[PDB]
């Protein structure tokens, strides 16, 4: 998550050191401190559990040099992972400038009550999403998962199982009652997922012109009802963004993203933009795979 | 107030904290002597009944103390003077 | 050999009928080795009953909008095609629902025969005006997984009778992910954690149990071809 | 090339280099 | 080079072709290496220099401020949006009100002044607004919150402990190293480097002193250009100004006669903020450094909001010179 | 590897006494003049803070007596070129004027269209009438490096990417199988035969005796030749030397003719990596922003797998107080851990040592110093006496495991030279076999470096139709706005040379190889291929070859004329629903492996003047929090953190003890007092002569 | 670059304080004039190391019975019980 | 920058640094004043409120 | 509804390879079953292979043999080529002895009672005159790969080489589907798998010991 970030467990055992050592001294497996460090330098098995336990909710700035700005060091609350290699989470390389290439980062340990309780307030990465300079957000999702979101987001004409009105021989064959239907005529071969259709929705807030039209003043989505023509790809995109959120129903260009973003964080609070970022970042993964982006 | 469930260092959200103090600074240093506070009461046991009261909401199996501090700030069951 | 660590199911339950499974620890990487096949045994191996196609009074070519009512075509067979519904006669048998007078018809309006029931008789399904009278012949039948718009075998046989699709399969949306739990004294395995949501016709328990049963039978012809045979075997605790 | 011992590796040059490599 | 190269690199080049992209290439990544130990430089000098801008007060309680130039108007008539006011509208608070027509108030005097609200001020029409700015806070050491308005990174109102300074030296010479040159103006990071150093410019270009028509004349092998003041007495007289210039367009070219402002630019290029300080006073200088900064970041196509230029210009504004001791103390 | 060595040698540096330095480097002398071509590579210069300041030579350059960089050229005469092969200054090159060797020459010296391409002094580029060239070029790829003319496709690749390749094919690591390139140029053999690390037979014979150490040549004439190997020896980065003889017992050898393999060759073409399978796709955002997943297949089958031999050194040095002997005997150490050492100190050859080991015991006077009352009582009672003599064994450092291959003693009483004051210097080579990792840093031939972001196991990897898992799995976004679809062409060409082609000349051969040379018209598996550097594949008989592979086993053409395979997902089941490029592309293992890299400090040593931790994984030693950073953390408004990191962190000396005796004991961690800076400057103020003082009021 | 190798060692001197800690808890559980015979014979109490003729006079008794119970009660405390607390210390 | 000419014109004036700024104070190693620094929150009192502190 | 329950069908093409075909599968099920039975067979099918060897010369991996031609670290990965199927589930130590000139094919290891050689012409090495191997190979039962086990973990003297250990019978596996699926929506899947042992085992006992290992896990929910 935006928050969490990996840390090579010979690494995790060698700056929190003196913690896992009174640790595993007050659970009975030492006799006291010198049998602690000897045990803990031989990393011997009963070390690793009581390190997890000494790591929960914990921060460790991981900066980045050069700091060319203020977000060169966040604060993340780590989670053990073998390998040797820090972990980092995708959506902050914008902020760190960091390319995979080889790239180093430093992880500092705060100390005293004041400084954990800095980390885990002011300098957490979900915390720290908008930029200092302009207010864009810069744990909006970059690179492969905007070519994710856009091929999930985008409209083919002509593909299989749209919605055609044509009549008198067969019915219209476009409907579908919900997207959980939606989604298992898609598995099955008979929906792609970029077509257009008309989904009869009950769990996502339609556009402000809808919303005036079917319900006027105060239509509240978690029982109402209401159609769109929409293709299945942006109902799927729609169930990542909140509930208040209307219904988005475009093209997820980088830009639009942005937006979407930006109002979404000046309307809600930090914690609902965390969570929305990283759901993106998961569809935008997923749905990058099969995008079939390749170079020949 | 819709939203999944925290999940650890985020855990309860800043945003429902910052309505209880002015700015975040309060917030830091709010946290950080109670936290002292609750470190110093568990220390302090040991000897005769200090200055120093403890978690004032029931703590978890092995939980810090800046935990159980914002946990409490979150919860209303401190309050706080300024310079 | 012996799985060294045994998973144990343990579900959380959400609503009455949603529920998220978790699967701890899987030994690695079995976790999506089985969480996928299980997505697909829900979805496609659960039998079930649903609406194949219907016919309706006053409405042979108008099929944007039936007289006498408010809602047109098209939304009656997408209210409709969300009924849950039971059956047991493996023949598609027909039901009715006929109703005079202006008013809400509900789903507990329709008449079944015996062996087939509707497991959500207060469900709104359509509005009539002006002493209209509403007559729809439903054709109920039971299947598997989902199956599309059944294009119609005969040309005319039944001029009235226009097809729909079926979501015959109790469970609705099953979704599923892996984690990494406890990387350092066990070497990393994984946790499955599902995400079933049917509708009341069954629990996601017995969603998963019944899943379980059919998913055990193939593997298990596997395993006749050779019974005499070495795996790892979680031992029983 | 000129080697003994060369791996038969086969080239595609449609030119043709008249100086040995030094 | 007018060669030139005509081969895609899926054809592949042939060996003169890659040569002179080497020669390209090599000397880019040269640049590259130094440009950054530039910003570096720019940075650190920021840093120094607005290191004591940190928010002191909840609020001045000033009624000076900017205004902004917020969707001029269009000839036709209507409200075209001015592409730039997400980096010079946005995130501020107001002194003064909205009221149009002899109308009801709009938006009352201080209000963070977000989207919403900018559509409601271009929906109800009107062109400029009186807005806060940390270059007009009363306060002694330091801005206050409200002149500040909001805090870029949380989207909230700036708290009473912030180092706005070095947020803002941070963001300003933050995005160099990529900022290119172009092909005597200088037109990239040097351009800021001597704007912030407040140097005469390299291509230093003459500005207006008062207005009139122009006394417009060609010389020898160069050009001689003069004021005639409408109440300015002597007439200034602009004599040594080269050949190789041009004359400034706008709107057409400068011609013979037309009238100019009292700090018109004679010439197409740059001026020296000293003069126009002299001329126009603080708040003309302050436009034209934040105008001038900002016309080179958006070249870059780099989103930087103004305040963070401002704090950096309010840095640049603050003594005054003593050119009469009067009677105590002052050299 | 030994093109790193090759490299090293011919390399041009303009920065040495009677030179310029870094910082008095006009950044004219930078940029390639256009007299660098033939006797200067432009593209192969090291990226850092050193471009166009270090170069190499061409590979036909050659030096004049006087020093100025010949390079050949072809004398063209009467529109006639010639073989008489002429070398020229830079001075000639500017009077003359130059042809280029990718001309039309009608097989009799004569070119054909008169309108020539042709360079002028000035470095101008112009097309002559076919009647003024004088001279022309001996080849092409005569402007370039050795090492990169050794990258295929090099040019379809821009010169940055280019340059990358070039500076990173030096540095591939040795592995213990060293495949050959299965598309590559001229240039990896006589890149080995000529970098020394290829044993030469040096005059013809035949093998007697082929051994792992020694090859006996019976040259014709009576006399016969011992040629030795260097097996397992350290190189001057760590790295193995290994030596293994490819000849039979009785094979006949001509003179000049490859005899043993080196560290990075094999059959003696320059191999410095191996040939993996390769698919385009982005993959779970694993392989995101130029990190590359492998299967475990590489790590388990030991596909990628470098051997680094480390030495350590431990000096018998005299000391006033006595001598220090390496002896069995430590003070405190007890004989669990003393299980290694044998008799004489040293570990015993093939002991696995681990982090804390002690490869040397060495035990040095310390004379009598006073016991603490305590320290005495527990003397006492456990009945152990002082032995005041101290222990400063060697110990293995953190995080340099493995076994101990070879230990070689020194002493005085041998009569070694050992410099005065070493009565007995060891030095003990521990070696590892250390396997691809997460954080290992793998490249192409083309610049396209990345670390490993994930092994993943061999099932979840996507799989052909024939269910052959790929090995690697690149990204795409990577490709296009870097400019080296190189890498897409080795790799087309890759799965060509893999799968064998075989030319539908049936009717004739076609257009696409009218103009390819004899036996391409068909090729067979696994069959190694050549592209010279600018005379290589046009793009044309790539698409050709790649629509003309041969079925693997069945009847299955898997990769269809567009160069792209129906991948299913291992992880899911189901199939990508769009074909993906797959091929056989050649990848390195670099020198940046995470073992190297990894550091973590609690505390540790402290520097002497100033009482700041120390610096450099040599030592632990910290990270620098140099001043950006402080300037980040103030943007913050950290406060608390800050004081932290700057007071009790690094040098309030009374404090650091102070903080790490209350995280022990559990209790808050104390305020920071004044740090180490701020007393030694308030001295050497009082030392200068300035009354620096503080006053609250 | 000089690690200066005579600096506090920081788990070395907390060790030392928890050292002290322990070996006063366990020579606690000695009894009366068994506590006194080793704190003054191993300076303890004053880093001054007490000798036998000392502690016999600050006693009253012959160094012979001091010698006695210093036996005695070093015997005791090499009992695993209060000894193997102690022993990771050295 | 020009350490000697600073050192020897500030020595020659007596003068006098008050040590406020977020350069000075990074010096001297004591707490910086902005964010957590300056005294409306550094010298923040936190205090059960006497309705839990009752109720514990 | 489907009135046939899926049934298996073995078609050996090989004896070390094999395709078995499922059949009639739920529309839509196929390939996650074929991709069930790929990942269980290539990953957990229980073999054997060597775990540590002895040479009786040297004393590390990083060295050679007087008469050998293969250094140590080539004998290694010449040797983990090996096909050897244990029937004891305890360590059990085959020996190899070849002396003087030829090539030590593995075919001369000595097996002990309950294990067997199935590649016998692997080229563990080439003598000399001077040439003399003698080996002690040990194998161990298992699945998967486990690393080399440390010697300083395990009880071992110096002479102990250790080995890395692939258990795993299976080669190459691949399915693929023939789903009709025709508009009258008597749809069904077709599964064909198709497995290759690498003649430690046959592909039938590594599909039985799958249907093993799947059926288990799944009577587990
Ligand atoms: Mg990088
Ligand atoms: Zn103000």
């Amino acid at each position: 998550k935006l928050h969490q970030c990996g840390l090579p467990k010979l690494m995790a055992l060698e700056l929190f050191k003196p913690f896992v050592m009174k640790r595993l001294v007050d659970l009975n497996h030492a006799q006291n401190i010198k049998s602690a460090k000897r045990m803990v330098e031989r990393q011997r098995p009963q070390v690793w559990d009581v390190l997890e336990e000494v790591i929960a909710e914990h921060p460790v700035l991981l900066n980045r040099a050069p700091t060319l700005h203020r977000l060169g060091i966040q604060a993340f609350e780590p989670m053990l992972v073998e390998g040797k290699a820090i972990q980092l989470h995708p959506l902050v390389c914008e902020a760190f400038n960091a390319d995979f290439d080889g790239d180093q980062m430093a992880v500092h340990l705060p100390l005293s009550a004041e400084a954990q309780a800095e980390a885990r307030i002011l300098m957490l990465s979900s915390n720290n999403i908008l930029s200092p300079a302009s207010g864009r957000p810069l744990a909006m999702p970059r690179l492969d998962m905007v070519t994710g979101l856009y091929y999930l987001t985008t409209e083919v004409p002509g593909d299989t199982g749209e919605y055609q009105p044509a009549s008198g021989d067969h019915p219209e064959t476009g409907v579908y009652s919900s997207p959980a239907e939606a989604i298992m005529a898609a598995d099955r071969g008979v929906l792609s997922v970029r077509a257009k259709i008309k989904v009869r929705l009950t769990q996502l807030r339609p556009p402000v012109e809808i919303e005036a039209e079917l319900f006027g003043h105060s239509g509240w989505q978690p029982g109402d009802a209401w159609m769109a023509e929409t293709t299945l790809g942006r109902v799927m995109f729609n169930e990542l963004l909140p509930l208040g959120y209307p219904f988005v129903n475009k093209q997820m260009h980088k830009k639009v993203q942005a937006a979407i973003i930006n109002d979404l964080a000046e309307r809600y609070p930090m914690i609902v933009v965390a969570q929305t970022v990283d759901k993106l970042k998961d569809a935008g993964f997923y749905w990058a795979t099969r995008s079939g982006v390749t170079v020949s | 107030g819709g939203y999944d469930t925290p999940l650890g260092i985020t855990n309860p959200p800043i945003d429902e904290l910052l309505d209880r103090v002015s700015s975040k600074y309060a917030l830091v240093i709010y946290a950080a002597k109670r936290a002292r506070q609750i470190n110093d009461y568990y220390n302090q046991l040991g000897e005769g009944i200090l200055e120093y009261v403890g978690p004032l909401v029931e703590p978890g199996l092995q939980e810090k103390p800046l935990s159980i501090a914002l946990r409490e700030i979150h919860a209303d069951l401190l309050e706080h003077t300024e310079g | 050999m012996l799985i060294s660590q045994r998973p144990t199911l343990s579900e959380d339950v959400l609503t009455d009928n949603r529920s998220q499974f978790v699967i701890e620890p899987l030994e690695p990487g079995f976790g999506y080795t089985l969480g996928n096949s299980l997505r697909r045994t829900l979805l496609s191996s659960i039998p079930g009953a649903a609406v194949t196609s219907i016919r309706i009074d006053g409405v042979l070519h108008e099929f944007t909008t039936v007289p006498g009512v408010k809602e047109d075509v098209t939304e009656i067979i997408l209210n409709l095609k969300s009924l849950v519904v039971s059956s047991e006669e493996d023949e598609p048998v027909t039901m009715y629902l006929r109703k005079q007078g202006p008013g809400e018809v509900t789903a507990g309006d329709i008449v079944p025969p015996a062996g087939v029931t509707v497991h959500n008789p207060g469900m709104h399904i359509a509005t009539l005006n002006d002493k209209g009278k509403l007559e729809v012949e439903l054709v109920v039948e039971r299947g598997r997984g989902y199956v599309p718009a059944v294009q119609n075998r005969a040309s005319g046989a039944e001029i009235g009778r226009i097809p729909v699709d079926s979501i015959y399969s109790p469970v609705l949306k099953v979704t599923y992910k892996v984690d990494a739990t406890r990387v350092e004294q066990r070497t990393d395995f994984d946790k499955l954690i599902l995400d079933v949501e049917t509708k009341n016709s069954i629990s996601p328990r017995d969603a998963l149990a019944s899943a379980g049963k059919t998913l055990v039978e193939l593997f298990g012809l596997a395993r006749e071809l050779n019974v005499e045979a070495e795996g790892i075997e979680i031992g029983p605790s | 090339n000129s080697v003994p011992g060369a791996p038969n590796r086969v080239s595609f040059a449609k030119l043709r280099e008249p100086l040995e490599v030094p | 080079i007018p060669r030139p190269v005509k081969s895609s690199f899926r054809e592949g080049l042939t060996v003169l072709e890659y040569f002179i992209n080497t020669h390209g290439a090599r000397k880019g990544l040269a640049d590259t290496a130094l440009r950054t130990a530039d910003s570096g430089y720019l940075t650190r000098r920021l840093v120094d220099v607005s290191q004591d801008v940190i928010v002191r007060e909840h609020d001045c309680q000033t009624e000076r401020g900017i205004v902004v130039e917020l969707a001029e108007r269009a000839p036709d008539g209507t409200l075209i949006r001015d592409p730039y006011i997400e980096t010079s509208a946005y995130a501020r608070t107001l002194g003064t009100d909205a009221v149009d027509e002899a109308g009801n108030v709009i938006v009352e005097r201080g209000q963070d002044l977000g989207d919403p609200e900018i559509d409601a001020l271009l929906a109800a029409g009107i062109t400029q607004v009186k807005v806060r700015s940390v270059l007009t806070c009363a306060t002694s050491t330091g801005v206050c919150a409200t002149c500040y308005g909001r805090s870029m990174a949380t989207g909230k109102l700036v708290d009473i402990g912030e180092a706005v300074g070095i947020v803002a030296a941070q963001s300003i010479g933050e995005p160099g190293t990529q900022l290119t040159m172009r092909t005597d103006i200088t037109g990239g990071l040097p351009r800021v480097q001597e704007l912030f150093e407040a140097r005469v410019p390299r291509g230093k270009a003459p500005i207006a002193d008062v207005t009139g028509r122009v006394r417009l004349e060609d010389g020898e092998r160069f050009y001689k250009i003069t004021i005639v003041p409408d109440d300015g007495g002597e007439e200034v007289v602009y004599d040594k100004i080269s050949k190789r210039q041009r004359l400034r367009v706008f709107k057409r070219v400068l011609s013979d006669g037309d009238h100019v402002e009292v700090g018109q630019q004679l010439m197409e290029g740059s001026a020296d903020p000293h003069e126009v300080l002299r001329v126009q006073g603080p708040r003309e200088v302050q436009i034209h450094l934040v105008r001038e900064v900002q016309e080179v970041y958006r070249a870059q196509g780099v989103s930087i909001h103004d305040k963070h230029i401002e704090v950096i210009v309010r840095q640049m504004l603050r003594r005054v010179t003593i050119i009469d001791s009067g009677s105590t103390e002052f050299l | 590897n030994p093109l790193s060595g090759l490299t090293h040698k011919r390399r041009l540096s303009a920065l040495g006494p009677g030179g310029l330095s870094r910082e008095r480097a006009g950044l004219e002398v930078r940029d390639v003049h256009p007299s660098h071509y033939g006797r200067m590579c432009p593209i192969e210069t090291p990226e850092g803070p050193n471009i166009g300041l270090i170069g190499s030579l061409s590979v036909y350059a050659r030096v004049n007596p006087f020093g100025f960089i010949e390079t050949p050229y072809r004398k063209v005469v009467d529109g006639v070129v010639s073989d008489e092969i002429v070398y020229l200054t830079a001075d000639e090159e500017d009077r003359h004027v130059v042809a280029q060797a990718n001309s039309p020459i009608d097989a009799d010296g004569r070119f054909v269209e008169p309108r020539v391409l042709v360079r002028r002094k000035a470095g101008e580029v112009e097309y002559v009438p076919s009647s003024e060239v004088d001279y022309m070029d001996v080849s092409p790829r005569q402007m370039v490096s050795v090492a990169t003319a050794m990258i295929p496709f090099l040019e379809h690749d821009d010169a940055n990417r280019a340059l990358m390749g070039a500076n990173m094919q030096r540095q591939a690591v040795p592995l213990v199988r060293s495949e050959a390139p299965l598309v590559g140029t001229g240039m990896e053999l006589r890149a080995a035969i000529d970098a020394g690390d290829v044993v030469v037979a040096e005059e013809s014979g035949v093998i007697e005796e082929v051994s792992a150490d020694y090859i006996t040549v019976m040259h014709d004439n009576g006399t016969r030749r011992t040629y030795r190997m260097r097996k397992f020896a350290r190189s001057n980065h760590g790295t193995c030397a290994n030596q293994c003889p490819i000849v039979d017992a009785g094979d006949r050898v001509e003179a000049g003719q490859v005899i043993a393999d080196g560290p990075c060759t094999d059959d003696g073409e320059m191999a410095l990596g191996k040939n993996l399978l390769v698919a385009i796709m982005p993959w779970e955002g694993h392989n995101y922003e130029d990190a590359i997943i492998l299967s475990n297949r590489l790590v388990e089958e030991d596909v990628l797998t470098s051997i680094h031999i480390e030495e350590h050194e431990i000096d018998a040095r005299d000391t006033k107080l006595g001598a220090e002997e390496i002896t069995r005997d430590i003070p405190n150490i007890s004989d669990e851990v003393l299980a290694d050492l044998d008799e004489r100190g040293i570990v015993r050859i093939g002991a696995e040592v681990r982090d804390g080991d002690i490869l040397v015991g060495k035990v040095t006077p310390k004379g009598e110093t006073e016991l603490t009352p305590e320290e005495r009582l527990l003397r006492a009672i456990f009945g152990e006496k002082a032995r005041e003599v101290r222990d400063t064994s060697l110990k293995v450092p953190h995080g340099e495991s493995g076994k101990v291959i070879g230990i070689r003693v020194f002493s005085r009483e041998d009569e070694d030279e050992l410099p005065a004051g070493v009565n007995e210097l060891v030095r003990v080579y521990v070696a590892q076999k250390r396997k691809i990792s997460d954080g290992d840093k793998l490249a192409g031939r083309h610049g396209n470096k990345g670390v490993i972001g994930k092994i993943l196991p061999v099932e979840d990897m996507p799989f052909l139709a024939d269910g052959t898992p790929v090995d690697i799995i690149l990204n795409t976004h990577g490709v296009p706005r870097r400019m080296n679809i190189g890498q897409i062409l080795e790799t087309h060409l890759g799965w060509c040379a893999h799968s064998g082609w075989k030319v539908d000349a049936a009717k004739g051969v076609p257009d696409w190889a009218a103009r390819l040379p004899d036996e391409l018209l068909e090729a067979q598996p696994n069959a190694i291929v050549s592209t010279p550097v600018f005379d290589g594949a046009q793009e044309a008989e790539l698409q050709g070859l790649l629509s003309c592979t041969l079925p693997n086993r069945d009847g299955d053409v898997l990769v269809d004329a567009d160069g792209k395979a129906m991948l299913f997902d291992g992880r899911s089941g189901e199939p990508f629903p769009y074909p993906v490029t797959v091929g056989y592309m050649y990848i390195m293992k670099l020198h940046h492996l995470v073992d190297d890299k990894i550091h973590a400090r609690s505390t540790g040593p402290y520097s002497m003047i100033t009482q700041q931790p120390l610096g450099g994984k040599a030592q632990f030693g910290g990270q620098r929090f140099g001043e950006m950073e402080c300037w980040a953390m103030q943007a913050y408004g950290a406060a608390y953190t800050l004081q932290e990191l700057l007071t009790i962190k690094s040098d309030d000396t009374v404090g650091r003890v102070k903080v790490y005796e209350a995280i022990v004991k559990g209790e808050n961690i104390p305020e920071p007092g004044i740090p180490e800076s701020f007393k030694v400057l308030l001295k050497e103020l009082q030392s200068l002569c300035l009354n620096v003082e503080v006053l609250s009021s | 670059f000089i690690e200066d190798s005579e600096a506090v060692v920081a788990v070395d001197a907390v060790s030392f304080t928890l050292l002290q800690d322990q070996l006063q808890s366990v020579l606690d559980t000695l009894s009366e004039r068994e506590a006194g015979v080793v704190r003054l014979r191993f300076g303890l109490t004053d880093g001054q190391p007490r000798t036998l003729d000392e502690i016999g006079q600050v006693y009253g008794v012959t160094r012979e019975r001091i010698r006695q119970i210093e036996s005695k009660t070093m015997s005791k405390l090499r009992h695993p019980s209060r000894s193997q607390v102690l022993r990771d210390y050295l | 920058q020009e350490t000697t000419r600073v050192l020897t014109d500030a020595a020659i004036n007596c003068r006098s640094d008050k040590l406020n700024g977020l350069k000075e104070n990074v010096i001297i190693g004591k707490l910086i004043p902005a964010g957590t620094g300056i005294n409306r929150y550094r010298n923040i009192a936190v205090q059960p409120t006497e309705e839990a502190r009752a109720a514990a």
